Order: structure tokens, then C-alpha cells, then sequence
């Protein structure tokens, strides 16, 4: 997370995954709460140095307005593709 | 032995970059018509023994690591069929 | 087999399927080579008292000429489709 703040260009970065099958499909999913709390502790050092401004998704959205402007995105999943849910299983269609 | 290299910067450098992260909570509506329930998951990930001896279950876990850290925010979604 | 002999209409009989399949991945593979004993047992005295003629393909292609003429065949098995070696399996394309 810290080697984002040497390039100049990364403004806001944003991490999104599911909360829950992290911790529960790992091989020992108890450790992987001692690398929740381990992490929280490390993130809170990067925002007491003023490298990080730890916030939340709707105060981003009131500090940085959006001002380029997209004008078409494409129909897709975070998947690539939608073959997923209608073609990975014989008994789809 | 292994190679942990570390950072050294100066904050005053540049405006800091707005961090934020999503966790997204959510289970299928898993209740028959009748009203029982078929899949028992947004219930044993709130009270089973899986993050033992850390805490009871990831919803439950991510609760309580909001009251151990009250500097630490994150923007979270409980989905509408898990609450 | 020998209620077919009562229907008129019924010139040649024709049974075709896989010789080893059968025999190999039933329950008790060992009683089907029984099955088989018996069966030909059985099927040889519908043949000595002039029902049928238990005989070759050979034979039923020069004694029998074909006299009626079909003209169109649609493609398709005996499985009534294609999809077993192209659609069933997702990664068949």
C-alpha cells in the first residue's frame, strides 16, 4: 500500500472484495484472523505519518468531486466474462 | 532470513491519497417458501467456532475489530437479504 | 422376439448394440454371461421350428432386396443429438 504513494498520480485507491470468504476458504482460517488484526495495526501506522487519509467510500465521494467525464463501459463482470453464471454449467440454458 | 525492505518518504511531499476499502457481506436469501431455512450460512458465520481462538465468525469478527479500533474506517456492505 | 412373428409386417429384425458394455458394467457382470447362454439357448428353438431364420447380415442382404427407396436421411445418432461429444462438457468448444 505504501509504495502507491511514491507515483504521484494514484489520488484515491480503493480496495473491494467479499469480507467473509476470505477467512473462512483459507487453508487455517484461524490465522487469517491474527493477519486482520496484525494488518489494521500496520494501515493505522500510514495514517498517523500523513502517507494515508484512512476514510470511508461516501467521504471520499463529498472531498474529490468526479470530474472526468466516461462515456460508455462495457458490459462485464469483475469475472471477465458472464459464462459463469450461463455456460460453465451443461444445464444452463 | 529475507529480504524486508522498508520505506522512507516525506508527507509534506505531496497531498496524501484518500484510502478506503470494501468489504462486501452478503448471503442468499436462504429461506424456503414456507419460511425455514435451507442454508444455514449468514447464521454459522455469526456463531460457530471457525476463528477460534480469535473470535466466533467473520460477520461477528469484523463487528468487534470496529470497537478494538476506533481510528480505523472502512466502508462495508450488509447486503439487504443478509440483513 | 417372438411376438414380433405375429405382426405381418415385421420382414426383418435387426438388433444392434455394444458387444462388452453390456455385459461389463451391469450389477453382477458374471450372471450376464449367463443371460447370454440362455438367451441363445432360448433363440435357437424359435429357429428349428421354422419361426425365424437366426442368420447373417450377409445373408439377409443378398436373399431380401431393398425395394422401397427413402431419399433423405436427417443427420443425427442414436442418442437423438450431438451434444454428448460437443456441448456437454463446458470446455468441449
Amino acid at each position: 500500500v505504501a509504495e502507491k504513494w511514491f507515483d504521484k498520480n494514484v489520488k484515491v485507491l480503493t480496495i473491494a472484495l467479499d469480507g467473509e470468504n476470505w477467512m473462512s476458504f483459507s487453508v487455517n482460517p484461524p490465522l487469517t484472523a491474527y493477519f486482520l488484526d496484525k494488518m489494521i495495526i500496520y494501515l493505522e501506522t500510514l495514517s498517523d505519518n500523513k502517507f494515508i487519509k484512512l476514510s470511508t467510500l461516501r467521504e471520499i465521494y463529498n472531498k474529490v468531486p468526479a470530474n472526468r467525464i466516461l462515456t460508455n463501459i462495457p458490459t462485464n463482470s469483475w469475472l471477465g466474462t458472464f459464462r459463469k453464471w450461463r455456460g460453465e454449467v451443461p444445464q444452463h440454458e | 532470513i529475507d529480504n524486508t525492505c522498508f520505506l522512507v518518504g516525506d508527507p509534506s511531499s505531496r497531498e496524501q491519497m484518500y484510502f478506503t476499502i470494501v468489504w462486501h457481506h452478503h448471503q442468499a436469501p436462504n429461506y424456503l417458501p414456507d419460511g425455514r431455512i435451507h442454508g444455514p450460512w449468514a447464521y454459522i458465520y455469526v456463531w460457530s467456532d471457525l476463528l477460534k481462538p480469535y473470535g466466533k465468525g467473520p460477520y461477528h469478527y469484523h463487528s468487534v475489530m470496529l470497537n478494538i479500533h476506533p481510528h480505523f474506517k472502512a466502508t462495508y456492505n450488509l447486503s439487504p437479504s443478509l440483513l
